[PDB]
Parts: structure tokens; C-alpha cells; sequence
């Protein structure tokens, strides 16, 4: 790259930074639980709004829970176990 | 062959990435598993933010994005009296973060399941439970403000249970290594006057620099600071061989189009020295008293201390107190082929004309051909 | 509609949609006005959602997006007390909720009543509503989550009353057919390696077949299912004869563009077989033991059984127990000149580079008419 | 299209959808109230709040009204049907 | 000379912009120190908004974002009863606001402090405020609706306090002026039929007119309302000569590119006259009943009252008015050359078979002078 | 620009705007305070959010924080401005 010779026509190098790559990474793991915990005691009343919610919700994971089972069922590894 | 894969095919039709995710899941095995062994503790558990322990070891973290607000707005009793207003609040709760969640879930695709989870997907998903998680899961110099604020966050998820709702996430945090002799370069245009036409040069507006080797390297989908440019991937583009000349200071490859010039767009701030297209903006010193002008042979116009020393710009006033360096080196000699629109119409229209030029030269071709044939 | 309209002038200029819409509009005049009919009724009712019925007949739902929550926050009684920290908590709510209304409703066009409502605008018009809405306005198999997910739901407002401020919406569910005889295909590329270059085929990504028509069809407003693509309008558009050609398997009509190769770009999985560009990448069998190299008459490499069981691909490992079918010969023939940049940087330059030769193919012609008059 | 030859130059076909068009739509009507309902009793004082937001709203949706109103008034279905 | 800026070099590398905002902020200085003067004043006072004053006269005001939100849920004394309860809530409602700054705060650039805020970073930063703010402290005759429903509000960050945690950030509300003489004009195509196929113009869709100037003016970040555009900055872009006749009436320079056809692109309204494409549609005259033919001389035909006074196009039935001013010779003779693709794929297909075109002509020219130059 | 002509070929225009341009800005100051005030007494009770949404606040505003500076510091006027 020549910027002297650019600068001269009006182009401008306005940021030089380096470039990074990974090698390893560091991981975590995550529970999200979906369903908040309602501790307070329900005595003759039907909450229904907590059966529409999991009903839609259930309904919404569908598609990553087959897929999550199909692979975690045919997908073997000859080492690991 | 530790450890091989086997059954490939379930996959159905994928990419690398995608292989590569589904290997990843697969060996997540026994991690998710475990956790998942815990989803009556974890469910019983009233808390935001909690730690899933085995045996007085820690797996992972335990979040409920609406814990808190939930914990907040409900009476300690539901009752037949309470119901119809207990009902509507925790519905409006529940169904909010419903709203958010089918922004991030659509079945679009053959495997769903290993898709990456972004940082926009973790925000919705952890709520405010996410600065806590970043804040604790990770163990490195990089400061949450950061980890919050980038796309350096990304997540698989590696465990699902429909029954209990819950989601066992994989988040990663790379490990990030300087990638030697390699510089990622921003490059802007002012516009500059040439061949009597203000036109701007035309060069990819970011590039990778390696040795002689040039690059396009639009850092899109990158985390970018002052000094650096992460990418998981590499979406590095090939340059052309005029490009590639043109980049390395052999002027007369490059490429110029007109344009609508416009005072913010005819100079720049360089160190203190100013670089300005004065022929199409005026260029005012106030000592020396003056008006630079630009001959046709500058495109445009350095202007450092032993030019002047204090400058006008329109209504920008300010002084100058540094120097450029002098590499001219030579003439700046540009053709006027250089000056080109590269917007897709105009090159269909030129490329129209260039082909009824060609027919012209064809038929002449034929017509030479009978001229010749007839002696 | 159905019905003869007078007086479309009063549209001034409009689009096919717009009318559309406009003659929709008044279709709804009836049932915008039965419900408005009731605009007393509906806001003296507290609640997020209610029914708005007239003589056991339910003409629609009435909805309130921020109802739950003021109910949850406002005192039992106003007095001269609470009331600024009242109208504090008040102001808030209504606020937030305003400022995302303005992020929906900015007045830019001629015939802003007819703009449709996206699921967008509708997910910040009812709030958490929405769910409960969708759930209950429509007698249908298709599931809340895939209504509340995709880009289905559209809104057109049909009745406004600015006194009260109760916006009727007419909220539609298409009913889907299957057009038959008809795909929509995803085409992906992985590099090649052809007359020395690592290379991508340049070819549209989503194409839509019908018989022996081919066009290009993304789909970027559609939405799209593992198996099914809805469009609300067939944004189709035509390809060339050289792309028709090459799509139907004439591969010397085909565009190549060099690339700068990964290894996530390098192979793919196609029902456990590998195809791989074996050239850029080291593809390494374990069983049996050997390096698959990749004649350079063979732009990618098939990696089946017969090639290979166990294979190695960096830090992949994986059997192989698909075999591919011979679909041959492998050997394809492909000239230099496929190769070429579609970016319109580069074509400029090398349409400039054609005029310049042709610029003196014409000299050259000139100065032969010359010398075929002397003689 | 010939998926064969297409997959020896590197091109892959990944997914195969049905098209799916619309000949008629079920509708539904929604009314969406702007201002929510306040049954607490006021004493001595005044909800500014309320008043400003009405004002606010009523002026941002003034071109959709004047809009409707418009094309309801002279926008006018012939005879039949 | 004003008030000449000192010390520019220490912005390194700034662009007009940059600069011009440079000298804004250090042209705030007084403001922003009396401001931040008043930081203990500020921090101890409990409200959502409230006025800055000193010695009777305002100098702005303090917004906190989630201050009532706070005020609604913390409890009138907090102690080890609560502890747990108060700082889970309080910790959810800070940690939310700092999910929606990390997205508004990422420093990738130089100078950071001169980006410019946007309204929704704005939004985000000033929360339920924003409508307040904006209500007051701006005497002008632009309504609020407007202002928090467009881009004309921006802001500049002017000050900062670290340990109070106050940023100081000047909004601007631009005043404008209409530019005389200057006319922007959207266009739409509906598709024509010529030479025996369904093509639509290629032309810019949005274009600024001066007199006999015409450029792209695809107004993108601009503030439109129905009859006026503002731009804050310029983005027009210059037309081609072929594009400029086109636009002025020489449609013998016009490019056509072939669509696939669709109802809603075939005919718009324009002030109660039709200008349909009757080739590709039908479309047929109620009264006097008869099919509209378009001969192959008119691209479009203009259905105006001569032609039809009832109209139907497939379920749109309606009456055609009469429109004063209305010429045409209808009668427009195009050529086939003028029919082509601008897609960069085609293009370069294109190019690359003149390219092979002229290869063969250098060859006959060659072969033409060796079969001169023996004579 | 002739619209009569471009009509004949399918070209519309669907509106015709006047354009503005900027001239003079009115202005107005704005504090945002990032920490929220408590007024209620604490005891007995660590109130750990408040410590850590500060310091990662202060953090995410480091470089604005000293890009301010530097420029409060190295940019003088001369007599402003
Ligand atoms: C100035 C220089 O470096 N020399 C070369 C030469 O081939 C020519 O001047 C140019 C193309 O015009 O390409 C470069
Ligand atoms: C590159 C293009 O589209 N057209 C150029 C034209 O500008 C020029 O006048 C001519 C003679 O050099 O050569 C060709
Ligand atoms: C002031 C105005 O615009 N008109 C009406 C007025 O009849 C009344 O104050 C109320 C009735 O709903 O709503 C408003
Ligand atoms: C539902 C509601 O509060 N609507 C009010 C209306 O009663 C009042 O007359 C009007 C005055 O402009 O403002 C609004
Ligand atoms: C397999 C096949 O049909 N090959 C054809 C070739 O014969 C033809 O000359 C060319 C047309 O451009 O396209 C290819
Ligand atoms: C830009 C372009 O099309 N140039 C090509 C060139 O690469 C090739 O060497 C020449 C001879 O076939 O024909 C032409
Ligand atoms: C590390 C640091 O800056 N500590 C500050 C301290 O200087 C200041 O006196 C105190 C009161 O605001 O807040 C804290
Ligand atoms: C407004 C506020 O609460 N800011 C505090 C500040 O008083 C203290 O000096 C600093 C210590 O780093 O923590 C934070
Ligand atoms: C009616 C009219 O002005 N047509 C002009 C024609 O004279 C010219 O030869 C060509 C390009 O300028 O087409 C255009
Ligand atoms: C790509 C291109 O423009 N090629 C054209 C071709 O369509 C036409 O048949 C020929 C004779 O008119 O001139 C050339
Ligand atoms: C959700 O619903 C299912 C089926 O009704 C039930 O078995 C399950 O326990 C529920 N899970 C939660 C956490 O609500």
C-alpha cells in the first residue's frame, strides 16, 4: 500500500488497526428457564394465562427440540460415550 | 480415530458451519445432560439469576429473564377475588416476553437447532439477567462494557427440555490472537478536481494488508475498536490487477467518478494538515493573506504550516502548526479514461455504445474485406 | 369488491396497492362504523382485551396496550396526596408507549391510511395483547406461534376516531394454496478450483422452477418455512440466456469468480456424502489411510464411500456410509474466459480496457482506408 | 434444472420448497384504544399527563384521520352489489 | 478571524465533520462547565424531569430514564427484611437500561465524543423523557408529534461527568428554508410493452430538479413529509447524459429492462385517469363495453374518459374522469437495442461476448493486413 | 424534466416535493443522569446493583469521558469562536 501516492488524489487512510484471530475459545453454560417460578400460594383460581403462555411457547421450540433430537439420536460419535 | 462422527446423513443437506456445530453439539452431550438432570431444583428455584450446583461443583447459571418483575407485581396470595387481576398482569408479563421471543425462534430452515444464538438473540432471551451472566461466567480481561456492547458473544443451544422449559445454552467468548504483518486499513475519498471534473476516486473503502498482498475486507459482521478488527470468519474479497496497481501508487490505474461535491466532502483533518480540494471549495489563508489556489496539475491541495499558517474554511477558523511530508514524487499525470461512472446503468449504456461501435468497425471490416477481394 | 367506485380522483396519484386498498377501505365502512358505534361503551370498560359484542354478536376485540400495567400501578383513589407522584408513574407509562408510537406513524406520503400494518406495528400497536388477540380472532390450524412469528399478519386501519382515539384495524390471515408444478430452490456454493484459480460459480441464490422456466426469486419479504414459501407478491425476475444455460447444465456457459477460499466455504454435506474443493483443502481419509488429491480437470471432489469411510477435514472426523451415484464424468472442460469479477468496479475496468482496443481497432481501420486508396 | 452438473462446478442445491399463493383471507376486526381507563376517583388535583399525551397522539395520527375521512367521503361504491 | 481554533492534530485523522463538530463542543464549553457545575444540585434531586436553573434562569434540563419506574417500586425504607427483594428489582431496572446503552455506546472509532446522537439513541437514552423533554424546551411551531416522529432532532455530546455519572448533550432542531427553484420528484414504473416484450424504464426513482439540471436525489437518511424533503446533508448523485435525455423527454435514449409482469405493477391512478399496460393486462371498458387494445406503437396506454368511463381490471371496477392537459401523440418508436439487463452478472455476460466479438475482429484485421502488404 | 413524455413509457411520478436546506439550529441543553436517586433510608443492606451498574457504566463511557477531554484540553480558541 502507497498512501503518500493516494493521499495525492484525495484518498485518505483514516483508521490502521490490527487484525485478530482465535485459536481457543472459553465457554459458559446457560439454563434459561422459560417459565417463571410463582411462589405465592393460589387457592380457587385458574391462572389461565400461564397455561396459554406454555402452550405457545411449547409450541414455538418444536422445531429446535425435534432437531435437537434427531441429531443428539443419530449423530454418534465413535469416541466419546 | 478419536473422536469420529458417525451418521452424518441425519444432517440432511448442510454447510461446515453447520457440520461443525452439529460436532459441537454432540460432545456438549454429557454437559447438557447433566444440567438437564437438575431441572427440578433449577425449576423450584425463585430467583432471576441462580448457580446449578452438582455436588458442590458449579455446571452453569440458571436465568429467568421475568423473574424479578414477576416476583414484584404478584400478592403473596391468589385468591377467587384476586384472579381476574393476578391473571392479567402476569399474562401481560408472560406474553411480552412471548412477543420478544417469536422475533428470534422462526422455523425457516432444515436443522433450526444449530443456528448460532446471537448477541441481540441473548439479549432477548436473558433480559436483564445478561449483564449479571457476563459478569460472572467469564473469566478474562475483557471488561463486561465490552462483552455487552460487541458481537463477541455468541451461543449454540446444546440442550432443550419442553416439559420443564428449559433451554441449556453453550455461550463462547473467543480467545483473541494478533495475526501478524496484517493491517485492516479504512480508506476514505475527499473529492478531488480533475481533468476540469470534482470526481472522487473509486477503491473499496476497507482493505487487508499483508506483504504485497491487498485485499477488500469489509469487516461486517466484526467486532471493531480503535486498534482492531476481530472476525470469527473471513470475508476477505479479491481485488483486480488495476485496483491492486492503483492501491500501491501507480495512479494512472485508478478510477475516478463525478460527483456532487459538497464542503464536508472536499477535505480533511490529517494530523493538523490539511487536505482540501481548493479549487472546488475556497480555500481562505488569513496569514499569509490569501487565497490558495489549485493548478490543474494538483488534484488536490496539502495545506501545512509553510502554506499557512492559519486557516478559513468557510466558517471554520483555526491554525496550523504542523508539516507534511514532501514525497511528490513525480508528476501526477491522469487521463481522462479514468473518469467513469461504475453505477450499473451506465455501464450498460456505455457498454451499448461500445458495442454499436463495435458493429460499425465490423461492417467497415466486411465492406475492407470486399475492396481487398477485388484486386 | 365487487361494486362500481366513484370519484378514485380524490386518491390523486396512486399505486395498484393503493387503490386496492382504498376500494378495501370502503368495503369496511359498515364494520368500521357498527364498532365505532360502541366507542362508549369500549372506553369505559377496563381491560387489556374485551370483547366488543352488539345484540349477542361479537363485531370484534377491543384492546388497550398498556392497560394491565396501569391497573398495577395506579392508586385505589387519586387524591390531592399521590397525585404528583400519580401522574409521575402515569406520564411514564403513557409516554413510552407514545414515543413507540411515533417510531410507526411519521406522515411522508399522500395516502398515509392506506399504508398496511405490519406485524412490526402491530406487535408495538397492541403490545402484549397481541398474543391473546391472535389466539382468539382467528379459527384456523396454523399455530399462535407460527401467526405470531412470521410476517403472515397484516393490519389496514379502517376507522378512526380522533375524539376518543379508538383505531379500528382490519387484521387478514391468508388462506394458502400450493402452485403446482412449481419449486423454489436454495443454491449454495462452495469454492471450485478451475484453470488454476480457486473460484465461485456467480448464479442467483433462490430460483423458482416451473416447468423449463427458471427465474430468480428471493424471497426477502416472504415468508418461508422448511417446506413452503408464501409470497404476498411474485417479486420474480428474469434471467439471462447464459444463466438459464448454465442452471440447466451447460457449465461452459457458467461464471466463475475467483474468490478468497476458508474452509467453511471449501465443502458441504449433502445426505453424508462430502463434496469438497480437495485442491484448496487437504482432505485427508483416515480409512484407508491416504490424501484424496483432486485433478485439476475436477472442479470440486465427490467424497463417497468409494473414495473414502473415515475422513479427516481439519478437525472434523466423521464415516462416510453414503454412496453417490454416478453421475459422471467428473472431467468437465471449462475455458479461462468464465472466469471474470461481477463487481461493478471491475466491469468498468474491463470495459474500459475493450474500449481502449477497440478505440484503435477503429485507428487501425482509418489508417487502412489509407493505404487501400493508395493502390 | 439439472442439479447434477450443477453440483460438479460446486453449486448447492440445499433446500426445495413449495410456492404457496392466496385466494381469499379470513379478517378480523380490532379496535385499539389509545388511552387507557382510569376508574380511580380523582380528588383535588389534575392527571397533566393524560392531556398532553392526548394532544400529543391526536396530532401524530391528524393525516391518517383527515386521510380516512377523505377517501370514506368521496370514495363512493355504484349501485348493486 | 472569529475565534480561531488551536490544536486540531490532536484529532488525528478527522473528517469535515468531525472537525466542524470539534469546534461545536469547545464553542460549548461555558454551557456545558455551568451545567455540570450544578452535578451535586442535580444528583440529589428525585425526578424524571426537571428544570436547571441558576440564579433564576434555566441552563437546560436534568432527565433520569428510570426514575419513576423506581419511585414505583422501591420500598419506602430498605432494610435486611428486604435487602434481597429491593435489590433484585432495583438491579433489574438498571440492568435493562444498560442492555439498551451497551447498544447505543461502542467505541470503534477516534474520536468517539464527536458522533453525532441520533433520535433513537436519543429514545434510549432519554426513555419515557423524550416526549417531555422534546414538549418543552423547544419554543418552536413544529409540533412534538413531529419532532419525536422523524430525524430532524439530533444531539452532541457537550460534557461528562464520570463520578455523578451526568452527560451533558446539546439537541439542535434545525430551522429550514425551502431552496428556491427546486423541485425533488419521486418516480414509479409500471411495466410497457416494447418490441414484444413486458419491460420497465431504468431510471433513478427519486431525482432532484433545477431548471435544466436533473440528479439522483435518493434522499435515504432525509426527513420526507408529504410536501417537503430536509436533508441535513447532501446525497445527490450525478445523472449520465443518456439518463438526463432520457429524463428530458428523449426516450430514444431510455433503457428497458424485461420484469416478470404482475397485476400490481401494471397500471397506477393518476387524478382519476389510468395509465395501464393493456398488452400484458386485460383491460376491460364496461362503458362503452369493449376490450382495450394497445397497439404495439403505445408502450402503456392512457385510459382516460375518451377511452372508457366505467373500467374493470380483474375485481377493480370504477369510473375514469376527466383530466385537464392531458397530450400525447401516443405513437412512440423504440428501438430493440434500447432493451437490456443492469444486473452485474448480465452485464459482464454482456461485456465478455463483445470482448469475444472484438477478438474477431483484431483477427481479421491481421488477416486483412497480411493480405495487404504482399501486395 | 418532461413528465408528459415519461408517462408514455411507464414512467410516474407520484410526487413532486420542495426541498429544504438548514440554516440556523435553536438549541437546548440536556443532563441525563445514568444513576437513579433513592431516596428511602438504607440499613443493614448492601444494595449491590447500584456498585455495578456504575462501574460497568463508567466503563461502556471511558472513551467518550477522555476523547472529551483531550479535546477540552488541546483545542483552545483563540477568543471563541
Ligand atoms: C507508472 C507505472 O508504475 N508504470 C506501469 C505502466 O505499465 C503504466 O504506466 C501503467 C498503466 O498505465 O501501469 C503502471
Ligand atoms: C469507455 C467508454 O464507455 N467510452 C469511451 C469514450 O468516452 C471515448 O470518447 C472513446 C474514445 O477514446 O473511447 C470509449
Ligand atoms: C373538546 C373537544 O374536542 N370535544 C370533546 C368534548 O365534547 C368533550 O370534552 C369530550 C367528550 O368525550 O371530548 C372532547
Ligand atoms: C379518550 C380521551 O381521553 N379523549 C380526549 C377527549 O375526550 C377530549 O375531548 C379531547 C380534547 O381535544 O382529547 C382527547
Ligand atoms: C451441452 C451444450 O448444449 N453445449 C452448448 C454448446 O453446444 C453451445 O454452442 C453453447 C451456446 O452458447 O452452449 C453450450
Ligand atoms: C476484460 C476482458 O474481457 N479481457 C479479455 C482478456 O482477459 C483476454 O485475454 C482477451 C483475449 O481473449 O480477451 C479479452
Ligand atoms: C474512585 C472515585 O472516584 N471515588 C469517588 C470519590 O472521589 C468521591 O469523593 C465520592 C463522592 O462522590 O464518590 C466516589
Ligand atoms: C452517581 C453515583 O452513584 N456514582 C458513584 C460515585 O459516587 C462514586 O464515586 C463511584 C466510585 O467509583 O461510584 C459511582
Ligand atoms: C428527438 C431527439 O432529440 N433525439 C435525439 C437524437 O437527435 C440523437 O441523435 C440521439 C442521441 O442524442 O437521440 C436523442
Ligand atoms: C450485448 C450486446 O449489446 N450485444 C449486441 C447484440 O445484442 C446485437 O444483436 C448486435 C447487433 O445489433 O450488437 C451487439
Ligand atoms: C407445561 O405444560 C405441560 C403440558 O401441559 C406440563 O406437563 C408441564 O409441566 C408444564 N411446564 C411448565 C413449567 O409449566
Amino acid at each position: 500500500l502507497d498512501p503518500a501516492a493516494l493521499m495525492q488524489i484525495g484518498v485518505i487512510p483514516t483508521n490502521v488497526r490490527q487484525l485478530m484471530y482465535y485459536t481457543e475459545a472459553s465457554s459458559a453454560f446457560i439454563v434459561v428457564k422459560l417459565m417463571p417460578t410463582i411462589d405465592s400460594p393460589i387457592s380457587g383460581c385458574n391462572i389461565t394465562s400461564i397455561s396459554s403462555y406454555n402452550a405457545t411457547v411449547t409450541k414455538l421450540l418444536q422445531p429446535i427440540g425435534e432437531n435437537l433430537e434427531t441429531i443428539r439420536n443419530q449423530l454418534i460419535p465413535t469416541r466419546r460415550r | 480415530f478419536a473422536g469420529v462422527v458417525i451418521g452424518l446423513a441425519a444432517l440432511g443437506v448442510a454447510t461446515a458451519a453447520q457440520v461443525t456445530a452439529a460436532v459441537a453439539l454432540v460432545k456438549a452431550n454429557e454437559n447438557a445432560a447433566a444440567i438437564l438432570n437438575l431441572k427440578n431444583a433449577i425449576q423450584k428455584t425463585n430467583a432471576a439469576v441462580a448457580d446449578v450446583v452438582q455436588a458442590t461443583q458449579s455446571l452453569g447459571t440458571a436465568v429467568q429473564a421475568v423473574q424479578d418483575h414477576i416476583n414484584s407485581v404478584v400478592s403473596p396470595a391468589i385468591t377467587a377475588a384476586n384472579c381476574k387481576a393476578q391473571d392479567a398482569i402476569i399474562g401481560s408479563i408472560l406474553n411480552l416476553y412471548l412477543t420478544e421471543l417469536t422475533t428470534i425462534f422462526h422455523n425457516q430452515i432444515t436443522n433450526p437447532a444449530l443456528s448460532p444464538i446471537t448477541i441481540q438473540a441473548l439479549r432477548i432471551l436473558l433480559g436483564s439477567t445478561l449483564p449479571t451472566v457476563v459478569e460472572k461466567s467469564f473469566n478474562t480481561q475483557i471488561s463486561a462494557a465490552e462483552l455487552l456492547s460487541s458481537g463477541l458473544l455468541t451461543g449454540q443451544i446444546v440442550g432443550l427440555d419442553l416439559t420443564y422449559m428449559q433451554m441449556v445454552i453453550k455461550i463462547e467468548l473467543p480467545t483473541l490472537t494478533v495475526q501478524p504483518a496484517t493491517q485492516i486499513i479504512d480508506l476514505a475519498t475527499i473529492s478531488a478536481f480533475i481533468n476540469n471534473q470534482e470526481v472522487m476516486a473509486q477503491l473499496p473503502t476497507r482493505v487487508m494488508v499483508t506483504g504485497s498482498l491487498i485485499q477488500a475486507y469489509p469487516a461486517s459482521q466484526c467486532t471493531i475498536t480503535p486498534n482492531t478488527v476481530y472476525c470469527r470468519y473471513n470475508d476477505a474479497q479479491v481485488l483486480s490487477d488495476d485496483t491492486m496497481a492503483c492501491l500501491q501508487g501507480n495512479l494512472t490505474r485508478c478510477t475516478f467518478s463525478p460527483v456532487v461535491g459538497s464542503f464536508l466532502t472536499r477535505f480533511v483533518l490529517f494530523d493538523g494538515i490539511v487536505y482540501a480540494n481548493c479549487r472546488s471549495m475556497l480555500c481562505k489563508c488569513m496569514q499569509p493573506a490569501a487565497v490558495i489556489l489549485q493548478p490543474s496539475s494538483s488534484p488536490v491541495t496539502v495545506i501545512d504550516m509553510y502554506k499557512c499558517v492559519s486557516l478559513q474554511l468557510d466558517n471554520l477558523r483555526f491554525t496550523i502548526t504542523q508539516l507534511a511530508n514532501v514525497t511528490y514524487n513525480s508528476t501526477i499525470k491522469l487521463e481522462s479514461s479514468q473518469i467513469l461512472s461504475i453505477d450499473p446503468l451506465d455501464i450498460s449504456q456505455n457498454l451499448a455504445a461500445v458495442n454499436k461501435s463495435l458493429s460499425d468497425a465490423l461492417q467497415h471490416l466486411a465492406q475492407s474485406d470486399t475492396y481487398l477481394s477485388a484486386i
